């Protein structure tokens, strides 16, 4: 009957042609305040207050109108005690939980509209956040484009106790988030001007999701004496940045974290990088799935846990085009077992160390699976030991130096 | 009439489309109004003053709120949990009752050409680029 | 497959497989002249006599 | 003489919905070798003939048990009757014969309406690398050689790519004989 | 009414995607040729490509096997909005109950793809509804040799994996992923069963 009450509001607000007289609707209003107490037949309930709070929340809209014309300060003092209590009356016992948040967005765009005060938006991350990747992509932009000038003006870096993060940690997700949720084009202003402050403020650890930029893989060749490494090709959202990017291959038993770097200046779109890598593991195994990392540090580990099990199986496998190397050979033997190690020398040495690997322990060149590890040596002759003998496995591990 | 937003909700609460068919304005400067609506008009769908029946193969138009001077007019279809939200300006409506059955073939048009693109069979099933671009490009040609 | 490597023919393969090592093949970055070396050597020792 | 024939089949044969049927059976299974090949499109077109030939040479035996026509020999009698009591019979729509040759061989088949690309919009990485309804040169070409004719057929436009119309440039190349019952004694 | 098409022709579309799946598969790119302009498409066809499958590796059937009901979901999980468009009436998006959605699809999907009921349905009250049709449309016409009855039903097997799409697509556009299985069931007097999960 009060939705009915409310077709008795859309009746004279339908018969409504002079503003001025229906100011004196909204005394109509004051009418539907002579209906609020004659509505109530009690001190409070859930649903009963959720029926009365409506009306007051279409009066209080109805008194916002009525200064359309335009009391200096008092309404920018005194509407948010009426917007505060009809939100008290509206959290009560029922999930209606998007009122609360935009009511409290409400009161805080008129705490922007005085001094920058203290804030409750910025206050709680996941409060001030309202679901940004859940929610929407424009509510949230002007949600968040407050909070930061709030947390750039107040000039005092101890934060809220929801989590101690009194930095510019904070400043520095919602630089991030806005970036994210920005347009492409319009955004220089909005990247540069928060994108600077990071730079002199090097709180620096942050561990980021990678939305803004993106990546693409290619085949994988070869170098000298080094691994070309999946030469790959990425996105732009941005103007610039600084970052020793490195991906991560890694194999069913180790992690080869190739495809590494020094310097980065990416600016334009389809960045198409070449990502050479030394320190070429597994003898270029051709199982090395990607765990495919690729941990863009510019100034902080922007990473992508970009995780599957789709068995795509980058291979990339090995080449000899006249580089320094070590093999395995026994030849000119005795009558009893032994092996023997050369290796295509070069001008750098360093050292390398054998290890036998099996279920027993079969091969024992000391009384145990030793190492007999050795700097600059050409060819040698280790010897071995007695177990079920017909073909054992090996590692060599040969940290050669002629590289970094 | 003509209205100034159009809005549809997906079985979630997330929003599928936030769409003005009025685009680029003099006075476009914000979004967030016929935004924090739609965002209160998902919240007026579990309130108890209005109900949606459940028994025959028409599901119902309301008429929900006004704020703004923008009037909102809602749909609950029960089947894929569609909430589907409109507004119009205050004074564009007329008070009768054949404007409303125009708002209410309105509604079957959007809710059939969200249909057909739901059954567009050469899409990837998601919420990607392609959805929401060929939504507009419908749209336009509804409203100019 | 040696019990022929004297027996009127020599480099006479037993029966192995042949699409996995090629799948191999493809896998890596071979070129298409000497993936059709290789395949053109396979499909001669498929089956061959010296 | 054949279209109130047409009717005359259309007033005894077993009917159902082509909206929300059918779009829906075609366009899902040109879905699937969309993601089945992962996403190539010059490759569904040589699969949708090579399914679509399968498919019309088990038609044309139900076609000529509907109606009983005799063996169609000059390119007359195949566009009449292709215009008239074929596509009328299945498909409820009938096309129209323009861009006729020299020496009475190859024409056009412009369709009006199609119900196999009928409220389809196609994405924008197949504009120029996917022929729609190529279902349809599967069973003209193997319909029209089980008649012991021999033809080609090709789509030369379509309304998904282009303002153009959809049509069908069917070529009579040679027509094929009838066999002697042995090689010889 | 609405406009339409004829059933002799979707028939005969809906019986063979199972040389479809056979030919997505096996051909991922006695084997027959044939021509088009500076061209050529390779083609086998439906009596030499199911008999593949009755000479079928084992994860090479159940490879096959997703893709039917991948078809038939496809088709299932949109042909139900057109369904909400014809009427569908009283029942909801999360759907407490069960029987009101299985006194929907009788009457309502299966009269639109087939043009009757599923005449039978058991309810287990744990939420195991059965589903039994006694003369099934697409398959009115196939058999065998002269009484090789054994060896055709395990060679038909793959063609009633559409109506397992079917009802996960229609079970789809109303929430969630089950689980589908099915059965011969012949009659009593002058078959074929679902269940749910």
């Amino acid at each position: 009957a009060f939705q009915l009450i409310k077709n008795f509001i859309e009746s004279i607000s339908i018969e409504y042609r002079k503003s001025v007289r229906l100011l004196e609707f909204k005394h109509y209003f004051i009418t539907s305040m002579l209906s609020y107490f004659e509505f109530e037949n009690v001190s409070n309930p859930l649903l009963c207050e959720i029926k009365a709070e409506l009306l007051m929340l279409k009066r209080d809209n109805w008194v916002q109108g009525v200064m359309a014309t335009s009391e200096t300060v008092f309404q920018e003092n005194f509407l948010t005690l009426t917007k505060e209590i009809l939100s008290l009356f509206n959290k009560c016992e029922g999930k209606r939980q998007r009122i609360v948040d935009i009511l409290s967005i409400e009161i805080g765009l008129l705490y922007y509209q005085g001094k920058k005060y203290e804030e409750a938006v910025s206050l709680f991350l996941s409060c001030y956040e309202y679901y940004t990747q859940t929610n929407k992509n424009s509510i949230g932009l002007k949600i968040l484009q407050v909070f930061i000038d709030s947390l750039s003006h107040c000039p005092k870096l101890d934060v809220l106790q929801i989590d101690g993060e009194s930095v510019s940690a904070s400043a520095v997700l919602t630089n991030a988030f806005l970036n994210i949720l920005k347009l492409c084009k319009d955004n220089d202003s909005k990247e540069i001007w928060w994108k600077k402050f990071m730079d002199l403020q090097m709180k620096v650890h942050l561990a980021r999701a990678n939305v803004s930029a993106i990546e693409v893989n290619l085949k994988s060749y070869g170098f000298p004496e080094d691994i070309s490494t999946k030469t790959m090709r990425l996105s732009l959202k941005n103007m610039g940045g600084d970052v020793i990017v490195f991906g991560a291959s890694d194999f069913l038993l180790k992690k080869g974290e190739n495809k590494l770097i020094l310097e980065c200046r990416d600016i334009m779109y389809g960045e198409f990088s070449l990502l050479s890598f030394e320190i070429i593991v597994e003898g270029i195994t051709f199982v090395k799935e990607f765990p495919e990392n690729q941990d863009e540090f510019i100034v902080v580990p922007e990473i992508y846990c970009k995780e599957s099990t789709k068995v795509l199986v980058k291979q990339a496998h090995n080449l000899n085009l006249g580089e320094y190397a070590l093999e395995l050979k026994s030849v000119q033997s005795d009558a009893l077992e032994s092996l023997q190690v050369e290796v295509e020398v070069q001008k750098n040495i360093g050292n390398m160390k054998n290890l036998p690997v099996s279920f027993s322990m079969d091969e024992i060149q000391a009384r145990k699976r030793y190492n007999t590890p050795f700097e600059n040596v050409r060819l040698e002759y280790y010897l071995l030991d007695q177990i079920t003998a017909f073909d054992l496995i090996i590692k060599t591990s040969f940290t050669k130096k002629n590289d970094q | 009439l003509r209205p100034c937003f159009v809005s549809l909700i997906d079985e979630s609460d997330k929003p599928i489309l936030i769409y003005v068919p009025n685009e680029a304005e003099n006075e476009m400067n914000d979004v967030l109004k016929y935004n924090v609506l739609s965002n209160i008009s998902l919240d007026y769908f579990e309130s108890a003053l209005v109900e949606w029946h459940s028994l025959d193969s028409k599901p119902l138009l309301k008429s929900i709120f006004q704020l703004e001077g923008v009037s909102v007019f809602a749909m609950l279809i029960k089947q894929t949990g569609l909430k589907i939200v409109i507004g119009f300006e205050q004074k564009s409506l007329s008070g009768a009752d054949d404007e409303f059955e125009a708002i209410n073939q309105i509604f079957e048009t959007v809710r059939k050409i969200y249909i057909r693109v739901k059954c567009n069979p050469l899409l990837v099933s998601g919420d990607e680029k392609s959805i929401i671009k060929s939504l507009e490009r419908k749209f336009d040609e509804l409203f100019i | 497959y040696d019990y022929d490597a004297f027996k009127e023919n020599r480099i006479i393969r037993l029966l192995k497989t042949s699409i996995d090592l090629n799948k191999t093949k493809s896998k890596i970055r071979n070129l298409c002249i000497e993936k059709a070396v290789l395949d053109k050597i396979l499909i001669c020792l498929n089956k061959v006599s010296r | 003489s054949l279209k109130a024939m047409g009717e005359e089949i259309w007033k005894n044969k077993t009917e159902k919905i082509n909206t929300e049927l059918f779009t829906l059976t075609y366009g899902s299974i040109v879905a699937q070798l969309c993601q089945d090949y992962e996403r190539d499109f010059n490759k569904v077109n040589d699969h949708l003939y090579s399914m679509g030939y399968n498919i019309g040479c088990r038609l044309i035996e139900d076609f000529l048990a509907r109606t009983a026509l005799p063996r169609c020999e000059n390119l007359v009698k195949t566009s009449e009757v292709l215009s008239k009591c074929a596509f009328k019979i299945f498909l409820n729509i009938t096309p129209n014969i323009t861009n006729w040759s020299h020496n009475k061989d190859t024409f056009s088949l412009i369709l009006d309406e199609n119900p196999l690309a009928d409220f389809v919009e196609l994405p924008m990485d197949a504009m120029k690398s996917l022929w729609y309804s190529n279902i349809l040169c599967g069973v003209l070409k193997g319909s029209l050689e089980m008649v012991q004719l021999d033809c080609d057929v090709w789509f030369v436009s379509d309304i998904l790519r282009g303002d153009s119309q959809t049509e069908i440039k069917v070529k009579l190349n040679r027509i094929l004989k009838d066999e002697i019952p042995i090689g010889e004694d | 009414s609405l406009p339409k098409v004829s059933q002799s022709v979707y028939q005969m579309l809906l019986n063979e995607m199972v040389p479809l799946a056979m030919g997505i598969e096996r051909q991922i790119s006695i084997k027959r040729l044939k021509i088009e302009e500076h061209h050529t498409v390779d083609i086998i066809r439906s009596h030499n490509l199911i008999h593949e499958l009755y000479k079928a590796d084992e994860e090479e059937k159940e490879k096959v096997l997703a893709r039917l009901r991948n078809i038939g979901f496809q088709i299932g999980l949109k042909l139900s909005e057109l369904l909400i468009f014809s009427n569908n009436p009283n029942l909801k998006f999360k759907e407490m109950d069960l029987l009101l959605i299985m006194k929907f699809i009788c009457r309502d999907v299966w009269k639109q793809i087939f043009g009757k009921q599923i005449d039978n349905l058991k309810t287990n009250h744990r939420g195991t509804f059965y589903l039994l049709d006694y003369d099934y449309r697409p398959i009115q016409s196939f058999s065998l040799e002269e009484d090789a009855k054994n060896e055709e039903l395990k060679m038909i097997e793959p063609f009633l994996e559409i109506p397992v799409g079917i009802i996960r697509g229609v079970l789809s556009s109303l929430g969630y992923s089950s689980e589908e299985v099915i059965c011969l069931a012949s009659f009593i007097d002058r078959g074929v069963s679902f269940h749910v999960q």
